[PDB]
Protein backbone atom coordinates (compact mmCIF):
# COMPACT_ATOMS: atom_id res chain seq x y z
CA UNK A 1 0.00 0.00 0.00
CA UNK A 2 1.17 3.51 -0.79
CA UNK A 3 4.12 5.17 -2.60
CA UNK A 4 7.31 3.60 -1.84
CA UNK A 5 10.61 5.66 -3.69
CA UNK A 6 12.23 3.00 -6.64
CA UNK A 7 15.19 2.63 -6.78
CA UNK A 8 16.66 3.38 -10.58
CA UNK A 9 17.11 0.31 -12.30
CA UNK A 10 15.59 -1.78 -11.16
CA UNK A 11 11.48 -3.23 -11.70
CA UNK A 12 8.73 -0.91 -10.53
CA UNK A 13 4.93 -1.87 -10.25
CA UNK A 14 1.47 -0.19 -9.90
CA UNK A 15 -1.64 -1.32 -8.36
CA UNK A 16 -4.78 0.37 -9.53
CA UNK A 17 -8.75 -0.14 -9.18
CA UNK A 18 -11.43 0.01 -11.67
CA UNK A 19 -14.89 -0.85 -12.22
CA UNK A 20 -14.51 -2.06 -16.33
CA UNK A 21 -14.49 -5.10 -18.18
CA UNK A 22 -11.77 -6.87 -18.04
CA UNK A 23 -11.49 -7.77 -22.00
CA UNK A 24 -13.41 -5.77 -24.04
CA UNK A 25 -11.72 -2.59 -22.01
CA UNK A 26 -8.04 -1.57 -21.17
CA UNK A 27 -5.83 0.76 -18.91
CA UNK A 28 -2.92 3.33 -20.16
CA UNK A 29 -0.47 3.96 -18.45
CA UNK A 30 2.13 6.74 -19.21
CA UNK A 31 5.13 8.07 -17.01
CA UNK A 32 6.66 11.09 -17.86
CA UNK A 33 9.54 12.94 -16.60
CA UNK A 34 9.95 16.21 -14.20
CA UNK A 35 9.84 17.82 -17.92
CA UNK A 36 6.79 15.69 -18.95
CA UNK A 37 8.69 13.81 -21.72
CA UNK A 38 7.23 10.43 -22.42
CA UNK A 39 9.54 7.86 -20.71
CA UNK A 40 7.67 4.59 -20.31
CA UNK A 41 4.18 3.79 -21.63
CA UNK A 42 2.46 0.60 -20.19
CA UNK A 43 -0.82 -0.82 -20.99
CA UNK A 44 -3.30 -4.15 -19.34
CA UNK A 45 -6.53 -5.55 -19.90
CA UNK A 46 -6.37 -8.83 -17.86
CA UNK A 47 -8.06 -8.34 -14.53
CA UNK A 48 -9.65 -11.01 -12.30
CA UNK A 49 -13.28 -10.08 -10.34
CA UNK A 50 -11.83 -8.25 -7.59
CA UNK A 51 -11.05 -5.48 -9.64
CA UNK A 52 -7.58 -5.45 -8.91
CA UNK A 53 -4.82 -4.90 -12.29
CA UNK A 54 -1.22 -4.51 -11.69
CA UNK A 55 1.49 -3.50 -14.28
CA UNK A 56 4.90 -3.58 -14.38
CA UNK A 57 7.67 -1.10 -15.40
CA UNK A 58 11.33 -1.08 -15.90
CA UNK A 59 13.45 1.80 -14.06
CA UNK A 60 16.75 1.09 -16.09
CA UNK A 61 16.53 4.61 -17.76
CA UNK A 62 14.96 6.95 -15.77
CA UNK A 63 16.45 10.07 -13.79
CA UNK A 64 15.96 11.19 -10.51
CA UNK A 65 13.11 13.22 -9.59
CA UNK A 66 8.97 13.24 -9.32
CA UNK A 67 8.12 11.59 -12.18
CA UNK A 68 4.36 11.84 -12.71
CA UNK A 69 2.37 8.35 -13.55
CA UNK A 70 -0.99 8.46 -15.45
CA UNK A 71 -3.77 6.18 -16.06
CA UNK A 72 -6.51 6.47 -18.44
CA UNK A 73 -9.49 4.19 -18.69
CA UNK A 74 -10.51 5.75 -21.70
CA UNK A 75 -12.71 8.12 -20.01
CA UNK A 76 -11.27 9.43 -16.80
CA UNK A 77 -7.84 10.11 -15.95
CA UNK A 78 -5.66 9.87 -13.08
CA UNK A 79 -2.68 11.04 -12.09
CA UNK A 80 -0.18 10.22 -9.67
CA UNK A 81 3.99 11.58 -8.76
CA UNK A 82 6.74 8.96 -7.43
CA UNK A 83 10.26 10.12 -6.88
CA UNK A 84 12.39 7.99 -8.94
CA UNK A 85 16.30 7.94 -6.65
CA UNK A 86 19.48 6.46 -7.24
CA UNK A 87 18.99 4.50 -4.20
CA UNK A 88 16.60 4.09 -1.54
CA UNK A 89 17.19 3.49 2.56
CA UNK A 90 16.62 0.15 4.15
CA UNK B 1 -12.77 -21.38 -26.88
CA UNK B 2 -15.15 -21.71 -30.13
CA UNK B 3 -16.91 -24.81 -31.52
CA UNK B 4 -18.13 -26.11 -34.45
CA UNK B 5 -21.25 -28.39 -34.63
CA UNK B 6 -22.50 -30.78 -37.07
CA UNK B 7 -26.11 -31.17 -37.62
CA UNK B 8 -28.36 -34.32 -38.78
CA UNK B 9 -28.48 -34.91 -42.38
CA UNK B 10 -30.98 -33.11 -44.33
CA UNK B 11 -32.25 -30.62 -41.59
CA UNK B 12 -33.11 -27.47 -42.84
CA UNK B 13 -31.17 -23.89 -42.37
CA UNK B 14 -33.21 -22.31 -40.73
CA UNK B 15 -34.51 -24.85 -38.43
CA UNK B 16 -31.48 -26.19 -37.72
CA UNK B 17 -31.54 -23.89 -34.99
CA UNK B 18 -33.85 -25.38 -32.58
CA UNK B 19 -32.25 -29.08 -32.21
CA UNK B 20 -29.27 -30.24 -30.94
CA UNK B 21 -25.91 -31.51 -32.53
CA UNK B 22 -25.48 -34.18 -33.83
CA UNK B 23 -21.55 -33.66 -32.78
CA UNK B 24 -19.15 -30.88 -32.36
CA UNK B 25 -15.45 -29.99 -32.72
CA UNK B 26 -13.88 -27.23 -30.36
CA UNK B 27 -10.51 -25.57 -30.81
CA UNK B 28 -9.14 -22.26 -29.06
CA UNK B 29 -7.79 -18.99 -30.84
CA UNK B 30 -4.98 -16.44 -29.71
CA UNK B 31 -4.35 -12.86 -30.96
CA UNK B 32 -1.48 -11.93 -32.42
CA UNK B 33 1.52 -9.84 -31.25
CA UNK B 34 1.95 -7.56 -34.03
CA UNK B 35 5.31 -5.57 -33.64
CA UNK B 36 8.01 -3.43 -35.10
CA UNK B 37 11.80 -4.29 -35.73
CA UNK B 38 13.84 -1.93 -37.66
CA UNK B 39 12.99 1.85 -35.85
CA UNK B 40 13.82 1.73 -32.50
CA UNK B 41 16.23 3.82 -30.21
CA UNK B 42 18.33 5.95 -31.80
CA UNK B 43 17.60 7.50 -35.35
CA UNK B 44 19.32 10.45 -37.09
CA UNK B 45 16.83 13.43 -38.23
CA UNK B 46 16.95 13.27 -42.31
CA UNK B 47 18.21 10.01 -42.55
CA UNK B 48 15.95 7.26 -44.88
CA UNK B 49 15.82 4.44 -42.71
CA UNK B 50 14.20 1.09 -43.38
CA UNK B 51 10.98 -0.01 -41.71
CA UNK B 52 9.83 -4.04 -41.26
CA UNK B 53 7.70 -6.28 -38.62
CA UNK B 54 5.86 -8.88 -37.97
CA UNK B 55 1.84 -8.37 -38.16
CA UNK B 56 0.67 -12.12 -37.18
CA UNK B 57 -3.18 -11.86 -37.93
CA UNK B 58 -2.85 -9.10 -40.17
CA UNK B 59 -2.89 -8.06 -43.83
CA UNK B 60 -2.16 -4.24 -43.42
CA UNK B 61 -0.52 -2.37 -41.23
CA UNK B 62 -0.26 1.20 -40.47
CA UNK B 63 2.94 3.53 -38.84
CA UNK B 64 1.47 6.31 -35.81
CA UNK B 65 4.18 8.93 -33.73
CA UNK B 66 3.36 10.51 -30.98
CA UNK B 67 4.81 12.81 -28.46
CA UNK B 68 2.25 13.45 -25.18
CA UNK B 69 -0.43 13.59 -27.59
CA UNK B 70 -2.70 12.05 -30.33
CA UNK B 71 -0.99 9.13 -32.53
CA UNK B 72 -0.62 11.10 -35.98
CA UNK B 73 -0.38 8.92 -39.33
CA UNK B 74 2.90 9.14 -41.18
CA UNK B 75 1.69 9.17 -45.65
CA UNK B 76 4.48 6.35 -46.43
CA UNK B 77 2.49 5.01 -49.23
CA UNK B 78 -0.28 6.04 -51.65
CA UNK B 79 -2.66 3.77 -49.69
CA UNK B 80 -0.92 4.40 -46.44
CA UNK B 81 -0.68 0.56 -45.85
CA UNK B 82 1.50 -2.01 -46.19
CA UNK B 83 1.03 -5.27 -46.77
CA UNK B 84 1.70 -8.36 -45.05
CA UNK B 85 3.19 -11.36 -46.59
CA UNK B 86 2.44 -15.30 -46.28
CA UNK B 87 4.84 -15.31 -43.56
CA UNK B 88 3.66 -12.78 -41.46
CA UNK B 89 5.87 -9.95 -42.05
CA UNK B 90 5.36 -6.59 -43.37
CA UNK B 91 8.40 -4.42 -44.60
CA UNK B 92 9.03 -1.15 -46.35
CA UNK B 93 12.77 -0.08 -46.86
CA UNK B 94 14.07 3.19 -47.11
CA UNK B 95 11.76 6.05 -46.22
CA UNK B 96 12.18 9.39 -45.33
CA UNK B 97 10.91 9.39 -41.63
CA UNK B 98 11.17 13.87 -41.52
CA UNK B 99 10.33 13.96 -45.74
CA UNK B 100 6.50 13.31 -45.26
CA UNK B 101 3.73 15.59 -45.06
CA UNK B 102 1.95 14.34 -41.78
CA UNK B 103 2.79 15.92 -38.53
CA UNK B 104 4.15 12.51 -37.18
CA UNK B 105 7.38 13.92 -39.93
CA UNK B 106 7.63 17.43 -38.36
CA UNK B 107 7.25 16.01 -34.64
CA UNK B 108 10.34 13.36 -35.81
CA UNK B 109 12.23 16.17 -37.38
CA UNK B 110 12.89 18.02 -34.17
CA UNK B 111 15.48 16.64 -31.94
CA UNK B 112 14.22 14.70 -29.11
CA UNK B 113 12.62 11.42 -27.60
CA UNK B 114 9.13 10.46 -28.98
CA UNK B 115 6.93 7.17 -29.81
CA UNK B 116 6.35 5.33 -32.93
CA UNK B 117 3.90 2.24 -33.16
CA UNK B 118 2.18 0.08 -35.46
CA UNK B 119 -1.37 -0.63 -35.57
CA UNK B 120 -3.88 -2.65 -37.74
CA UNK B 121 -5.24 -1.31 -40.60
CA UNK B 122 -8.14 -2.93 -40.32
CA UNK B 123 -8.43 -1.28 -36.85
CA UNK B 124 -6.95 1.53 -37.96
CA UNK B 125 -9.96 3.19 -39.15
CA UNK B 126 -12.80 4.27 -36.75
CA UNK B 127 -16.05 5.37 -39.28
CA UNK B 128 -15.90 2.83 -41.27
CA UNK B 129 -13.55 4.50 -43.93
CA UNK B 130 -11.92 2.46 -46.55
CA UNK B 131 -8.70 3.74 -45.65
CA UNK B 132 -6.70 4.45 -43.00
CA UNK B 133 -7.57 7.48 -40.36
CA UNK B 134 -5.58 9.95 -40.34
CA UNK B 135 -5.22 10.63 -36.64
CA UNK B 136 -5.83 8.09 -33.56
CA UNK B 137 -6.22 8.95 -29.65
CA UNK B 138 -4.39 6.80 -27.10
CA UNK B 139 -7.45 4.82 -26.10
CA UNK B 140 -8.13 3.67 -29.73
CA UNK B 141 -4.69 2.90 -31.03
CA UNK B 142 -4.51 0.73 -27.59
CA UNK B 143 -8.14 -1.01 -28.06
CA UNK B 144 -6.69 -2.24 -31.28
CA UNK B 145 -3.93 -4.72 -32.16
CA UNK B 146 -0.99 -2.82 -31.78
CA UNK B 147 2.59 -1.99 -30.51
CA UNK B 148 4.80 0.66 -29.74
CA UNK B 149 8.73 1.67 -29.39
CA UNK B 150 10.56 4.99 -28.05
CA UNK B 151 12.72 6.35 -30.29
CA UNK B 152 14.71 9.22 -29.80
CA UNK B 153 16.13 11.30 -33.03
CA UNK B 154 19.46 13.36 -32.90
CA UNK B 155 21.00 15.77 -35.00
CA UNK B 156 23.08 15.32 -38.06
CA UNK B 157 26.97 14.68 -37.75
CA UNK B 158 29.48 14.90 -40.21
Amino acid sequence: AGINPVATGETMVIAGSTNLKPDDNTISIEVTNEDGTSVALEDTDEWNNDGQWMVEIDTTDFETGTFTVEADDGDNTDTVNVEVVSERED
Amino acid sequence: EVDLEVYDAGVSATAAVGQDATNDITLTIEEGGTTLSSPTGQYVVGSEVDINGTATSSDSVAIYVRDDGDWQLLEIGGDNEISVDSDDTFEEEDIALSGLSGDGSSILSLTGTYRIGVIDASDADVGGDGSVDDSLTTSEFTSGVSSSNSIRVTDQAL
